[PDB]
């Protein structure tokens, strides 16, 4: 367009981009400042840090850039290179791991009256402070700070466009659910520096994680390994692997914390609920481990070097399988001859001595497995009902 | 030359390549936007974006580069370099990076009529929302969406390219057979292309690229179905094992830590959206779980193997379902001297008979144990059959549809 | 100086355009000859499919604008000219896998009086390579680089690899350079074929920028020692274990142990094996074949060991021993595989009788025990004399399959040449 | 009219942005800094690096930028952008990465009088040497070395800034922008200014700002997520002690398998500290002694099977090892005749034997006992003594040991 | 400064970057060339790639850069960008992961006589030739080749500002030790460019790797785990656990040496000791499985289906066990009358038979004390040559 070309000659001939869009040196710029979350494309739990794809709107007025659209073929809006003008040096001001500005010199509209709008993009990457304290049934909230770098309230003013973050375009994430956004304007003052306010937009996400993904990957299985670990006091001592089982749950369940502490980040400002069902988890296998050793040291109790205590005895076979319904308890050389015939029936009757006695330390190690799994079996489904408050049963 | 040389003074005389070609105000410029694919590089489930080399074909018209070619010794066209001339901004707008723009800024095709070509290369990063549901056996569908940053429908009007013979639209992304590479993990099998709008806003328009891509599932069903198959089979056989061998536990533990470790294993190559459960994912937890039933029950058998009557007593009903009825159907039917030397060998057939009957109760506990464990070797074989090929024929039945619908 | 003076006159008293082709006429063609020297061969991973290399790109062009009377100015017979003041071909990696197109660093181009403009800049190109998994990690690979000129058409400039002169007579450079004194050789990767080409494709025009390229070919062959030492051997061993275990008898209480052990250990070979590689269909890889064949041998195995044991803990009290199974597994078998070999009395006397009639029962029924023992051990001696072979035999079919595979000796199979720096044609 | 344009116009016509403003040939620079941390984002431990957010702040006087009040409107202020300035060229010696310069360059506050007000912000990975001695119970000191990368000790001198005549040598924390880390505790955070006396007034390393910050780790997500299944699982070694020495007892299995999960924690800790070979981390030396002390357990197990499961065939039971193991540590009738004599003359040999199988056994279960004392005293001592050291790593109470100043606001 | 503005201005009025700092086109341009190591940043083993911070420092004159000082107020040092004069091409050689070239652009020392001073810093990630063959006790040779690209030596000439490179500010690596420094020059001839020599310099470190990350993280557990290969020997067969202790020793042997490929580049140069050790570590443990598995087999012989040869009886009952010395080894009546000599009969059949079986398991039990007494000589000869 020669009318526009002309237009473009006449508006940046002696327009300089360093000075502030005043008429007058006391007054201050109105910035309004719009913006606009297109993707949440990750939060990064261990790292502390959130990553989203946004729009930063800019809209505020330059007097130098007016004109008359009779003079110009009735041209009304133009689009200019952003490095052509004066542009707000707005920065994030919590930023972690990209950049503090914008760095996508994108065109801006400038209207006939002077009016400039410039919605750049921009991947911030804000410090998100990660509450690790419900995972993976957990809530974040961590925002992003926006406020005008080099230039006070009293030359630069910022004012948001509407109460809440454009959410009209946003993609929908898959893992995350936006609950809440909202956009709170502050003034700062210094005690430095009593006339000149600080103005800053702080704009706040609430992310309600989908849990579907680590119940299925993580929770499940260590259930499964939980409810596993009772069953030890089902199995026999005479089959020889309580062992095998027992050590077997342990190994995965050290496998899984492994799981777990390369899932979560490092802080010990709260402790995760997930860390702390696992340490009580492993302490319950523990414990099993231990009781079910004194166990199987019970069950090959010698009656020649052992023998039973009197209280033992009442305590598991008079009063405690009574207890119990729901189980199937119980509660010349013909003279040398002579004396080899006497000899038999002596050392059988010392053997069935004798293993009457071991039959009565088996049976008590019957009644302690029995005791035990009835207790770990209520233990094992009383947790699993009680944990992240429930929700993991709800869920 | 000296002739060209003189066409470029000419032409850029007052030529500015920050104002859109309008002749008159409110013309607007008719861009063709089309793509050329030379390699799908990466689709990654982790973070759910795609990679892709091509080319952007646009064309467009700048009546301001327009000459007479008799008058320049019958130049037609330039090669000029795209900084030198007004372009739209046509950029990917649903990138994962934040590169908008092209990386390869190849020369403009100026022809004397004012026609102007561009071609630039780029390795645009896209972002592809992933449908996890049947993976590994599934199909993608990840879109290119472009359109100008800048202009909107007042300014610009995005069209279809044309084709060599530019007769006709080309309403699909184009690939070229001497220059692309076949990805070996992904078929492309529809690749259409579209002008979408917005009803709630008339000012936009963009052409979007769609790439429906059917993933080859070899990698996944060589190092991760089979093995879980055979850890399967060892999950059926924990039961065809006598309890006395002493070896159940560790055979059903084993193939219970193996499937954990494969799944947490692959736990690293899915996707981790929280939408769905990938058809591999729910096909190990199911193993997992069988796998749990078998060792519980394997501990059930070996209980009911090692009763004796010194400890339990049979009820009623263990004996008329698993000594009666079960086997059945299971085809699995079954001088003072003399004196006292006298009362010495009652006393040794006693203790015989004695234990001779003892023995007799402890074998019916025994054939309990094996009746039971033979039933459940009958029972979790069905499951582990009917479950796995039911699973597997879900997942084979998932193709993408005939009309790509874009 | 005189080099100023005359840097002066050929760029700014000339009016030197950067941005037209060096052509006296619009329609006449530039030609650039071309060709590729390798550095170092940085790495080629496997699982990314990228190949890196540091090369230097040599471009050879004349430019009528950049000649001069070495007589009007002192004898100067070269000259070092930044690239950034002078016109050069925009030649670019097209099958990169970043968005690095051009080289890396833009050096000197030098310009003799004549008007011959050569440069050497150095890069470090990332292309895509297809990887063929069929022979892993016995496995040659065949990578590419191409370039095209994407800034004018093939009217316009023409592409053409650099020429050489050995006696007066010109020949082209139809391979990837190697300087000895520049070059590195790569402990994992041996280069076989190294040619290059100059690609014309007739089905489309000279009208635009995709008729015509260069590109260079790298045929490596992967040096298998590593791979052979650290994965293959101790997969091999714990494998054999597997067919061991047929030799333990069934009251050591260990067979289903060490078989299980077996598969364990198999299996975390196979998935490390996995993490190596792409995740492509075209084929299985030779080692992976291994580890499923010798998976399922072990599986077979395992589920044999358990029968073996579900015979040798068979009592009357729950099985009969048939005649059939009793003449197949104790008379047939372990000859075909050569297997080793007043009142008081009378009460007394009724309860010695039934002492002695028990005792009876009891060696009858630990008879039947033993020969239940016997044909389990018959059932697990037939089992190692069918798997062991087996097991060796693909193991030894599989392994030396994938030895037998070399790179053909001569690359492009219709061509004759041979492509090397050797004999030119 | 905007006056703040003229007077730009003016101020950097004629103004080369290469020249440092000296007024005359003797004339030093005095350049201030001041640094301000809003957030310690981390502390990689594998590549040693140091990741802050900062704001530096650097002030100097630059003569040619000053001007009349009273002649522009009482304009006293103005924002320039910082690439259009000479700048001292203050970078940050100690990066891991190339990244010598700040990240944004922000606009320099310029008074009337010549003073320049420049304050950047900047993410800085600087190299931190990590002490693994006492992981996870550690405290790390890590350093901020700035300096000019262009002007020596001539032309420039650094300084740290001071506010009412009392210089800052700490570095300042704003509670307006600030957020604590949850893994470390900055104990202390001096600042000084460092000299390189194997140099001299040249060579622009002569002179530094030095920021240090003194960085206490949190141990308690360490201690729950590691520490205590570790120990948990290494103490499971000595109820080997109490199982059957027999067939079905499973003493290796429960010993070999404790080994196990050690070596599977070994390889966590790994994936935790770098990979610098100065000195063992702490949790590693308790490590390796549980995995030592259950491989001596093993052997142990190995030894006291051997002993319980001898039999008169293979072994004789010495006199001298059953009183140290037992008394301090702890026609047809001739036929019929001769058949009942032999029978119990077998019973009888073969009751002797099982008796002499039960004394081994009783000898085994003797060593059993006095072993397990042994190893729940060492396994218990050892974990004491190695978490008790760690325990016991206290922060030093003054920023430099030497200094009796506390460096603090 | 008003004086050094106006000698600045005058300085590059008329100076033209693109020129060489000669006075006669014929003349070279000398370049002192020094390279001061910051720091090491780091040593990739397996992409065979070394990392370092270091400063390059250079030196020449330009003539074109003189001045009087007594017309410019007695200024005798400026400092100006690097942009605005002319510079020489310095080239790493053997980049793999970097830059070519010096990126950083900072200020250069310019005397006035015309002396250049420029130590632009650089991240150098060159090429390293790893030799695996002693790891983790290897020392690394791998060098900096810095030369001239575009110019030879009768246009441009580099020499090296002293023998070694500049190690004073050299910061501590933590994991290498450098044993030596020095650099050469070369003349090279290349075959795109045979007329004429082109200049390099080539700076090489050797460093020695500190070993105790690798000795405490895997040599240790290596050797915890192959000292329990032996127990099986002295475990007895009747325990029922030395197939476990052995193949769980075997399965963490494979493990720790999977752990260590992990740690060495995929070149078939050379092989490590440590995997080689490995290997035949792992050699020697599956052959005591073997003979584990046929002491096993042997323990269990049933007397019925084996009879002992008398090549086994003579030398594993006869000879040996003298030999091994710290061992511390070796009407209806007549049913009745029937009945009772049946079970004397079965009882001298029953008897017979256990002492045959008796002999079985002595063998076995022989066996593995020669297998024990072998594994201890193994032992004591592995520590005494170690040490
Ligand atoms: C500044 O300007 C005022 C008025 O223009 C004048 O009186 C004064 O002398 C000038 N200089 C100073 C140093 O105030
Ligand atoms: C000399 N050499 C081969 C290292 C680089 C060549 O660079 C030129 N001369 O263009």
């Amino acid at each position: 367009s020669e009318h526009e070309t002309r237009l473009v000659a006449n508006l940046l001939e002696n327009y300089n981009k360093v000075i502030r869009p005043v008429e007058h040196h006391t007054h201050f710029v109105d910035i309004t400042v719009g913006l606009q979350l297109i993707q949440l494309i990750s939060v990064d739990e261990v790292n502390q840090i959130v990553e989203t794809n946004v729009r930063l709107r800019q809209q505020w007025i330059d007097v130098r850039l007016r004109w008359n659209p009779a003079d110009y073929g009735g041209i009304k809006k133009i689009r200019l290179p952003s490095d052509d003008v004066w542009l707000p040096d707005l920065v994030l001001y919590n930023n972690a791991d990209g950049d503090f500005a914008i760095v996508h010199m994108t065109k801006l509209l400038l209207d006939y009256t002077g009016k400039i709008m410039w919605t750049p993009p921009a991947i911030f990457k804000s410090y998100c402070e990660i509450i690790v304290t419900h995972f993976p049934f957990d809530q974040q909230n961590c925002t992003m700070k926006l406020g005008i770098w080099t230039y006070d309230g009293t030359k630069v003013s910022i004012s948001p466009e509407s109460d809440r973050p454009d959410l009209s375009t946003f993609m929908e994430s898959g893992e995350w659910v936006m609950k809440d956004y909202r956009g709170w304007k502050h003034w700062v003052y210094y005690t430095c520096c009593p006339d000149t306010p600080y103005l800053d937009i702080t704009y706040h996400f609430i992310m309600q994680r989908i849990p579907l993904y680590f119940v299925v990957n993580v929770i499940i299985p260590c259930l499964l390994f939980s409810f596993l670990t009772g069953l030890v006091f089902y199995l026999p001592t005479d089959s020889g692997e309580k062992m095998t089982l027992s050590i077997s749950v342990l190994l995965s369940l050290t496998v899984f914390l492994l799981v777990i502490v390369e899932l979560i980040p490092s802080t010990s400002s709260a402790v995760p609920l997930i860390g702390k069902y696992m340490l009580f988890t492993m302490i319950f296998v523990i414990s099993s481990i231990i009781i079910t050793v004194v166990v199987i040291n019970t069950h090959h109790r010698s009656p020649s070097t052992h023998t039973m205590p009197q209280w033992v005895r009442k305590i598991f076979i008079d009063t405690i399988p009574n207890v119990m319904f729901f189980s199937t308890m119980k509660r010349p050389d013909v003279k040398s001859a002579i004396e080899g015939v006497k000899y038999i029936a002596e050392h059988m009757k010392s053997d069935e001595e004798s293993s009457n006695a071991a039959e009565e330390w088996k049976y008590v190690a019957m009644v302690i497995d029995h005791i035990l799994l009835c207790v770990f079996m209520l233990i094992c489904i009383i947790g699993t009902v009680s944990v992240f408050a429930g929700r993991l049963i709800e869920l | 030359s000296v002739m060209e040389d003189t066409l470029l003074s000419v032409l850029f005389e007052t030529y500015n390549p920050k104002v859109r070609p309008a002749q008159t105000v409110g013309d607007k410029v008719t861009v063709r936007v089309g793509l050329t694919l030379t390699n799908l590089l990466i689709l990654n489930e982790k973070i759910e974006e795609m990679t892709t080399n091509v080319f952007l074909n646009l064309a467009w018209t700048d009546y301001r580069l327009q000459w007479d070619p008799a008058a320049y010794e019958g130049i037609k066209d330039l090669r000029i370099p795209s900084s030198d001339v007004w372009q739209p901004d046509i950029v990917l707008m649903n990138n994962n990076d934040g590169s908008f723009e092209i990386t390869l800024h190849v020369n403009v095709l100026v022809q004397h009529t004012g026609a102007v070509s561009w071609q630039p290369s780029a390795i645009y990063r896209s972002s592809c929302t992933i449908k996890v549901m049947y993976f590994p056996f599934d199909w993608q569908n990840c879109t290119m969406v472009f359109k100008s940053y800048t202009y909107d429908t007042s300014e610009v009007t995005l069209q279809h390219a044309l084709d060599a013979k530019g007769e006709r639209e080309v309403k699909e992304i184009v690939i070229n057979k001497d220059a692309f590479t076949e990805n070996g993990q992904w078929s492309i099998e529809h690749k259409p292309s579209r002008k979408n709008w917005r009803s709630d806003d008339p000012s936009y328009e963009d052409v979007t690229f769609y790439l429906i891509i059917q993933r080859k599932p070899l990698f996944y069903i060589v190092y991760t179905i089979i093995p879980c198959i055979l850890i399967s089979i060892l999950a059926i056989l924990v039961f065809y094992l006598p309890p006395d061998a002493g070896e159940k536990m560790s055979l059903s533990i084993s193939a219970l830590l193996a499937v954990t470790v494969f799944l947490l294993l692959l736990a690293d190559k899915v996707p981790e959206t929280s939408l769905s459960v990938p058809i591999i994912i729910r096909y190990l937890m199911f193993i997992m779980i069988l796998v749990a039933f078998s060792v519980i029950l394997s501990v059930v058998v070996l209980n009911l193997h090692h009763r004796s009557p010194n400890t339990h007593t049979m009820p009623n009903w263990i004996r008329q379902i698993f000594i009666e009825t079960l086997p059945p159907f299971l085809w699995i039917q079954r001088p003072q001297d003399l004196k006292e030397a006298v009362e010495a060998i009652k006393y040794i057939a006693e203790q015989l008979e004695s234990a001779s009957e003892f023995d007799d109760l402890k074998k019916d506990w025994q054939y309990v144990a094996m009746v039971a464990d033979r039933l459940f070797l009958y029972v979790f074989f069905v499951i582990c059959s009917i479950g796995t090929f039911s699973i597997f024929l879900d997942a084979s039945h998932n193709v993408p549809p005939d009309n790509p619908f874009a | 100086n005189e080099e100023e003076r005359l840097i002066n006159d050929l760029l700014i008293v000339n009016k030197y355009n950067k941005h037209v082709r060096p052509v006296k006429h619009n329609n006449e063609v530039v030609n650039i000859a071309l060709s590729l020297t390798l550095s170092n061969l940085i790495s080629l991973k496997e699982t990314d499919e990228t190949l890196t290399s540091n090369v230097w790109m040599d471009h050879a062009w004349y430019d009528h604008r950049l000649t001069w009377n070495a007589s009007e100015y002192s004898d100067i017979s070269i000259l070092r000219l930044p690239p950034e003041l002078v016109w050069i071909p925009d030649i670019v990696l097209q099958n990169n896998n970043d968005g690095q197109y051009h080289v890396a660093y833009f050096c000197n181009v030098l310009v003799r009086p004549n008007g011959y403009v050569t440069w050497l800049p150095p890069a470090i190109f990332r292309s895509s390579c297809p990887i063929n998994v069929l022979y892993f990690p016995f496995d040659w690979q065949n990578c590419s680089l191409k370039f095209t000129a994407l800034n004018y058409d093939a009217n316009e400039i023409t592409m053409d690899l650099m020429t050489d002169t050995i006696d007066g007579k010109d020949y082209p450079i139809e391979w990837i350079i190697i300087d000895p004194e520049a070059f590195t050789e790569n402990g994992e990767w041996e280069i076989i074929h190294k040619p290059a080409k100059k690609n014309i494709y007739p089905d489309k025009f000279p009208n635009g920028t995709n008729y015509q390229d260069v590109t260079f070919y790298l045929i490596i062959r992967r040096k298998p020692l590593f791979y052979v030492i650290n994965f293959i051997t101790p997969c091999v061993l714990i494998s054999f274990l597997a067919s061991l275990a047929f030799y333990l008898p069934a009251e050591s209480g260990e067979k289903m142990s060490t078989a299980i052990s077996v598969l364990l250990a198999q299996a975390v070979f196979l998935l490390l094996t996995s993490q190596r590689l792409p995740e492509t269909a075209l084929a299985v890889p030779l080692i992976g074949k291994y580890l499923m064949f010798i998976m399922s041998l072990v599986t077979g195995v395992i589920v044999n060991c358990g029968i073996v044991l579900n015979f040798h803990f068979r009592t009357p009290s729950t099985h009969v021993l048939s005649t059939r199974v009793k003449q197949i597994f104790l008379e047939k078998l372990p000859r075909i595989l050569h297997m080793s070999r007043h009142d008081e009395i009378k009460s007394g006397i009724d309860s010695t009788n039934y002492i002695v009639k028990q005792i009876k029962e009891k060696n009858a029924y630990d008879e039947e025990v033993g020969n239940w023992n016997l044909v389990g051990q018959t059932i697990d001696r037939l089992s190692m004399f069918i798997i062991t072979p087996v097991m060796v035999l693909g193991t030894i079919f599989i392994f030396v399959m994938g030895n037998f595979n070399h790179p053909p000796a001569k690359p492009f199979e219709g061509d004759p040449f041979d492509y090397s720096s050797d004999h030119p044609r | 009219e905007n006056e703040e344009g003229r007077l730009i116009e003016k101020l950097l016509g004629d103004y080369d942005k290469r020249i440092i403003p000296a007024k005359t040939l003797d004339h030093i620079i005095d350049v201030t800094l001041k640094l301000t941390l809003t957030n310690l984002i981390s502390l990689n431990e594998k590549e040693e690096a140091l990741t802050t957010n900062v704001w530096i702040e650097i002030q100097w006087n630059d003569y040619r930028l000053s001007w009349n009040t009273s002649e522009y409107e009482g304009i006293d202020l103005v924002r320039i952008p910082s690439e259009l300035l000479w700048l001292p060229d203050v970078v940050l010696e100690n990066n891991v990465d190339g990244q010598f310069e700040v990240a944004y360059y922000a606009n320099v506050l310029v008074y009337n009088d010549g003073s320049m007000y420049w304050l950047p912000p900047a993410i800085y990975r600087s190299t931190c040497p990590i002490a693994v001695t006492y992981f996870p119970f550690d405290w790390q000191n890590c350093s901020l070395v700035f300096r000019s990368q262009t002007y020596n000790a001539h032309e420039v001198n650094l300084q740290l800034s001071a506010e009412e005549g009392e210089a800052v040598e700490w570095i300042h924390i704003d509670p307006e922008d600030f957020t604590e880390n949850g893994e470390w505790t900055i104990r202390h955070r001096p600042a000084k200014k460092n000299y390189n006396w194997q140099l001299t007034k040249d060579d622009t390393d002569f002179q530094e700002i030095i920021f240090f910050l003194i960085i206490q780790r949190k141990p308690l997500f360490y201690i729950i997520n590691i520490i205590a299944p570790c120990v948990l699982i290494s103490s499971l070694v000595v109820l080997v002690y109490f199982l059957p020495a027999q067939a079905g007892g499973q003493k290796c299995t429960l010993s070999i398998s404790v080994l196990l999960a050690q070596t599977i924690f070994l390889f966590l800790i790994a994936q935790k500290v770098p990979e610098t070979s100065l000195n063992v981390p702490l949790i590693g030396k308790y490590l390796i002694f549980v995995m030592f002390v259950s491989m001596l357990i093993v052997m142990n197990c190995v030894i006291v099977l051997n002993v319980s499961l001898r039999t008169p065939n293979t072994h004789s039971l010495s006199e001298k090892i059953k009183h140290l193991f037992l008394g301090f540590l702890p026609p047809e009738i001739k036929s019929c005749v001769e058949a009942c004599n032999f029978i119990a003359k077998s019973t009888k040999e073969q009751n002797d034997s099982g008796s002499e199988n039960e004394n081994w056994v009783l000898i085994g279960k003797v060593i059993d006992k006095a072993c397990f004392w042994i190893a729940l005293l060492l396994f218990s001592i050892g974990t004491l003594a190695i978490f008790l050291t760690g325990h016991f790593n206290q922060v030093p109470e003054f920023p430099f040991p030497g200094d009796p100043r506390k460096y603090v606001p």
